[PDB]
């Protein structure tokens, strides 16, 4: 995924 | 006589303060008065659980945005396995309410605190850009626990309009004196990930934290890189101690981990530093973190010696955080001069990397003009090269006074041919020297297959003043 936690 | 808090977990937030000298000295603030009055910070993650009862006498709209569903309330999406917690857990770090009886307390408990709703849903860069840039002349301090993908073989930043949020913010942002902007440098410890392929940490205009662990010892999550600027505590292994915080559904945690916790920590520091003098600019507030950070007792194989005496750190930069430092210093602190910007080209001509590549070359610093830089803040070596295995390179800079620094590191996982494309790797490792003279940069294979590849372009951009400087350490 784009970003991430 | 300052009275400490007297919150039921309180005893088990280690990292604040105790006898044993392994904390952030953040009571020592306390005691000077500090406690965050009047200081707006916002985070920006899930949601924040707006009516939790650790957060609710502390909580701000004015700081808050749902920019996943487009409305102002920024309460998160409840599921089964609570996977919308992680933007409580960060909020509480900054601003839990004290001596309520409830949980612990936040590092700046009497600061104003909000939350973006922004990571459940599709991260486009329309949506990070709406978040850096919310409400810029009343929000202080954005804090981000998020970024691009941790395993190993990613180069990824941020994309035109958030790269221009981060400008609006530092320049218009704060009645002119920049937004200050917290990131956590990453978890990509276990696949030998490097925060300098991660544009976000790479940027000048944010703080990038890294962690340590209770023991003092570099966590198993931990990311190297150049571009970090210091080190808040966080999470290590099972016998060690954790993160206490506010929970979803009203709960209270003790169990908070990773880099996630160590910029929200950071952010709390931060506020009270804001409230110590409030006329602070963004550049201010890095020079104080490098002026008052604490090497002592942190554990790595790195430390090195910097041109002006300071100790410097790829796992931690100058290291821990000192809050009762930070606050001191900030109440007589002169304003930095204007930021200068001296831009070298360096090379003439394509150079084939081979199995090692060095290249050398004598600055004078924009000498004679009005971008003359003396004093060093920023370093970047932007780089243009083809590659056919990215992860077998390695990259070193030296500058004129003889600091080291660790561009990038070889990344086993990163099997791209893609090369870089004008990265513009960073180095905070330099600061305060004087960058006249002689820098050289060294590219190198690391694997004994038979790699080939061409450095195309190499500019050296330099940032900082030419005033004010301190006696070496
Ligand atoms: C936190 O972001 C909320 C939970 N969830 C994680 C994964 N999801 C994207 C899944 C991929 O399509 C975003 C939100
Ligand atoms: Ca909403
Ligand atoms: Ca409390
Ligand atoms: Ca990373
Ligand atoms: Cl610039
Ligand atoms: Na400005
Ligand atoms: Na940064
Ligand atoms: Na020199």
């Amino acid at each position: 995924k784009r970003r991430v936690k | 006589v300052y009275q400490e808090p007297t919150d039921p977990k309180f005893p088990q937030q280690w990292y604040l303060s105790g006898v044993t000298q392994r904390d952030l000295n953040v009571k020592a603030a306390w005691a000077q008065g500090y406690t965050g009055h009047g200081i707006v910070v916002s985070i920006l993650d899930d949601g924040i659980e707006k009516n939790h009862p650790d957060l609710a006498g502390n909580y701000d709209p004015g700081a808050s945005f749902d920019v996943n569903d487009q409305d102002p309330d920024p309460q998160p999406r409840y599921t089964q396995m609570n996977d919308n917690r992680h933007g409580t857990r960060c909020a509480g770090e900054v601003a839990a309410v004290a001596n309520n009886g409830v949980c612990g307390v936040g590092v700046a408990y009497n600061a104003r605190i909000g939350g973006v709703r922004m990571l459940d849903g599709e991260v486009t860069d329309a949506v990070e850009a709406r978040s850096l840039g919310l409400n810029p002349n009343h929000i202080h301090i954005y804090s981000a626990s998020w970024g691009p993908e941790d395993d190993g073989k990613t180069v990824d930043g941020p994309a035109r309009l958030a790269e221009e949020a981060f400008f609006r913010g530092v320049s218009q942002g704060r009645g002119g004196l920049g937004s200050i902007f917290v990131w956590a440098s990453g978890n990509g410890g276990r696949e030998h990930d490097s925060c300098n392929c991660d544009g976000y940490t790479n940027s000048i205009y944010t703080l990038s934290i890294s962690s340590a662990t209770q023991f003092g010892n570099v966590p198993w999550y931990s990311e190297a890189c150049s571009s970090t600027l210091a080190t808040t505590y966080s999470s290590g292994n099972q016998n060690e101690k954790q993160i206490v915080t506010t929970d979803l559904r009203q709960k209270c945690t003790e169990s908070h981990t990773g880099t996630s916790a160590s910029a929200p920590l950071a952010a709390g520091i931060i506020a009270l530093t804001l409230e110590a003098n409030k006329n602070l600019t963004w550049r201010d507030m890095q020079h104080l973190v490098v002026q008052t950070s604490k090497p002592a007792h942190l554990n790595a194989n790195d430390w090195a010696t910097n041109g002006v005496g300071r100790k410097v750190s790829h796992s931690y930069g100058y290291g821990l955080l000192d809050a009762g430092a930070m606050v001191a210093l900030a109440q007589n602190w002169t304003t930095v001069a204007p930021q200068r910007k001296c831009i070298i080209d360096i090379l003439t001509e394509p150079k084939d990397i081979g199995k090692r590549l060095e290249v050398r070359k004598t600055v004078t610093a924009c000498l004679g003009e009005p971008n003359h830089i003396t004093r060093l803040e920023h370093a970047q070596a932007r780089l243009t090269l083809s590659y056919n295995r990215r992860g077998d390179l390695a990259i070193h800079l030296v500058s004129p006074m003889g600091t080291r620094s660790t561009l990038l590191a070889a990344r086993p996982h990163d099997y791209s041919a893609d090369g870089f494309n004008d990265w513009a790797f960073m180095t905070t490792h330099s600061w305060d020297e004087d960058p006249s003279g002689e820098w050289v940069l060294e590219i190198e294979n690391t694997s004994e297959a038979n790699n080939y590849g061409t450095l195309t372009k190499f500019t050296l951009v330099l940032y900082g003043t030419a005033s004010g400087s301190l006696v070496p350490r």
